[PDB]
RNA sequence: ACGGAGGGGUACCACCAGACGUGGAGUCUGCGGCUCAAUCUGACCCAACGCGCGCACCUCACCAGGCCCGGACGCGCGGAGGACCGACAGCCGGGCGCGCUUUCGCGAUCGCGCGGGCGGUGGUGCAUGGCCGCUCCCAGCCCGUGGCGCGAGCCGUCUGC
RNA sequence: AGGUCUGUGAUGCCCUCAGACGCCCUGGGCCGCACGCGCGCUACACUGGCGGGGCCAGCCGGCGCCCGCGAGGACGCGCGGAGCCCCCGCCGUGGCCGGGACCGCGGGCUGGAACGCCCCCGCGCACCAGGAAUGUCUUGUAGGCGCCCGCCCCCACCGCG
């Protein structure tokens, strides 16, 4: 299929070459650098996840955290934070 | 008069190192267990990076030739993007182990795991510590120790306070999960010693004639 | 699911090392 | 020779942070350094349901981090480029107080 | 699945030198950023996590290395049975050692 | 433990004296029922019902359909006289060399049978740890010596202020 | 035997395990509606609604110029606080200028993609203080008024303050 193409008047309509707002969230370099290729993953879009535990649902990203609440109450106390007040 | 954005720098530089420690201390937990490992701190520095660990005994985790260690010290240069020979760890030796809880519970583990009984087990970690110096210890086992219906039993033997502030300090409090055949087994620890640092615990009153 | 053909010798292009060729649609070794 | 120069500490303890700032003014009163500016405390806050899942009361965690800092700029012209580590040295370094320095 | 030697080669260098691998739990697609390997592209390039995910799977099992999962990340350590091995294939004779047996100052 | 038994005390999750409300209309949201291919679930007096931290995709478990093995590790067999894997073109297919008609490519990274793994928002919270809630917006609980009882138990730990 | 195996490289025993409950993609649903109720929001107006003007908070905090009614947009730099309330006037007891649900053209933002959210013109549902029943409250308290963070590609009648 790399020999194919359409009309010009159908090619100058295609999206806008921006590339896209949906990057994946990697929070070390670790993570990435950037057939069934061709389909495997295409779908690019937000999974942050606990640092800790590996979960998308309720993970704090306040202050850069993406830890998750269950996932904190452990580890405060070695991070820093105390319960006053 | 002045910009947020820029000390939030320093602030978000003085987290990140924070988080940086505690997945350490986790690593050390789950893998220094026969030197015995208590916990870390870590002295960040603009040259390199120094963290001063604390193990019963350190030969053991040291090494021959200090080759196990420094592997360990290649290894975290990997996933904190760090350069080797940069990430010097130094080791430290605690001496009263009965005033820690942790060193104890791993032992307890330990004998556990043997099939000790339980009993025995914890009475001796008990008669440990009040040989050590304390004013107290209470341990405690819960799970499916005998029959399939759970109970949990707690020995013990002198005062332990469970409130207030002075809770954060003389009370040091430590758990362990154990994964044996009928089930999880969960043991629990802390020991009471007013006298640490020669700091003095409150409501209590000294008088001469 | 197409199962392959036997290979043989399609080198003999050549009656005698002609060096010939180093077919349908004039499609090179794999893209074209 | 003279460059204006900034010393940043930050800390989240108050004692050692009151005890890092006596050592170093002490240190420097002959190269000429002054007090310290106290900043404005940095408060973090989370609130975070005490319980794994709803059941019960609806009862609430309060967690914080103050996060404390000094700031000495008031070396400048009376400590030069080698001087200024002989501040940085006399000093008793403690494991968690970083220090950063920009003139 | 079809994993060229170069990877094999430069994955077990990687870990000679540095007696490590301190990898990340990923199963997307994705390049690893450290351990790179020149070889008909033409310039270092980065190899795919699924690829280095099967290989250490692969020692693991066969006991050359072993690893030590704490949050998300995996790190694995070889023993004196892989400093044997890896030894094989590299071309390496007795005496060369690994980098940490010396000081890392 | 209970008493439609007695005597002392106590609290706006009890009342007196008052205030502001809800239940009445429209709407936001969650909950049972009805519906659908599916309308994924948990929790039911206080101690379930804007609670399990914002569902167009993901989240996501459910519904209708489609690629991949990412089958680690040992034994027997086969395999470079070729193990396994990709692609131009045209149809069918939502679309993809998924599949169909030929014909080129890469090369042991293995394949088959036997053992044995990994993984799973699959079940049991009436098998469990840990963490929460409630009893409890309380004021109570136990030790050594001694004494009373065959004993279960009692005194200490108060029929006063 | 309160809840949680659906938070986890926390887990025992069963069942799934190459036409897979494994992992990935395309659409749809979780929001579907004769019906019963739980926490809230808006109102029933003169102790008021509308128009113009003056003016003070705290957790904390980013602004200039030009287009466009507005929502928003193009450029370029580091710099910054509201409602009630007070004053002058219009309305003048009429389901009326109270109330703004419902619906019909249009202009924009987010995003790969509106079913999501804003602005303009027009239309203008019930509702005249709410029965049996019932909740909370003692000083900077009740009540009234608004302002920031959480989750979040857009969205607060929610929640913590």
């Amino acid at each position: 299929r790399n020999l194919g193409s359409c009309g010009a008047e159908d090619l100058d309509s295609r999206v806008h070459p921006s590339t896209i707002f949906w990057p994946t969230e990697a929070d070390n370099i670790n993570l990435a650098s950037g057939m069934r290729e061709t389909e495997f993953c295409t779908h690019i879009a937000h999974k942050r996840e606990c640092r800790i535990c590996g979960n998308y649902n309720s993970v704090y990203r306040k202050y850069g955290l993406f830890i998750c609440r269950r996932c904190f109450k452990e580890n405060a106390g070695k991070i820093g934070f105390v319960k006053l007040h | 008069i002045v910009r947020r954005d820029e000390e939030n720098v320093y602030y978000s530089k003085y987290l990140n190192d924070c988080i940086m420690e505690a997945e350490l201390h986790e690593f050390f937990s789950r893998e220094l267990v026969d030197a015995g490992y208590a916990s870390c701190s870590l002295c960040r520095t603009i040259d390199s990076i120094c963290v001063i660990i604390q193990c019963a005994e350190p030969e053991v985790v040291m090494g021959d030739n200090h080759y196990r260690l420094h592997k360990i010290e290649y290894l975290l240069a990997g996933r904190f993007m760090c350069d080797p020979k940069n990430f010097n760890i130094w080791v430290d030796k605690i001496i009263k182990r009965g005033l820690s809880a942790e060193i104890m519970v791993d032992n307890l583990r330990a004998k556990l795991e043997e099939a000790m009984p339980i009993r025995r087990a914890a009475y001796s970690i008990i008669r440990t510590a009040m040989r050590a110096g304390a004013a107290g210890c209470e341990v405690i086992v819960a799970g499916k120790l005998r029959a399939q219906r759970a109970r949990a039993n707690k020995f013990k033997e002198g005062c332990l306070i469970s409130t207030g502030h002075p809770k954060r300090i003389f009370l040091a409090e430590a758990t362990r999960h154990i994964k044996m055949r009928q089930g999880v087994i969960g043991v629990k620890v802390r020991i009471y010693n007013p006298n640490i640092r020669g700091a003095v615990m409150p409501d209590k009153i000294e008088i001469g004639a | 699911e197409p199962k392959k053909v036997r290979l043989a010798c399609l080198k003999y292009y050549t009656i005698k090392g002609d060096t010939a060729e180093p077919a349908r649609h004039a499609d090179r070794c794999h893209c074209g | 020779m003279h460059q204006k120069y900034t010393i940043i500490v930050v800390g989240k303890d108050l004692k050692l942070v009151e005890r890092y700032v006596k050592s170093i003014v002490k240190e420097g009163r002959a190269f000429g350094i002054s007090g310290p500016c106290r900043a404005p405390v940095r408060r973090l806050t989370i609130t975070t349901r005490k319980s794994p899942c709803g059941e019960g009361t609806n009862t609430w965690h309060r967690f914080e981090l103050r996060m404390y800092k000094r700031t000495f700029w008031v070396t400048c012209g009376g400590n030069d480029i080698s001087t200024i580590l002989s501040k940085t040295v006399v000093i008793p370094g403690i494991q968690v107080t970083v220090e950063v320095e920009e003139p | 699945v079809h994993i060229p030697k170069a990877v094999y080669k430069a994955v077990y260098a990687h870990l000679y030198e540095n007696a490590s691998l301190a990898l990340k739990e990923y199963w997307r697609v994705g390049n690893v950023p450290g351990i790179t390997y020149v070889d008909e592209n033409g310039k270092l390039c980065n190899p795919t996590y699924l690829h280095v995910n099967c290989i250490m799977q692969s020692l693991e099992s066969r006991g050359v290395v072993k690893d030590t999962f704490a949050w998300r990340h995996h790190y694995y350590l070889l023993t004196e049975k892989g400093e044997q091995f890896i030894r094989k294939e590299l071309d390496l004779t007795d005496d060369v050692l690994p980098t940490p047996y010396s000081k890392p100052s």
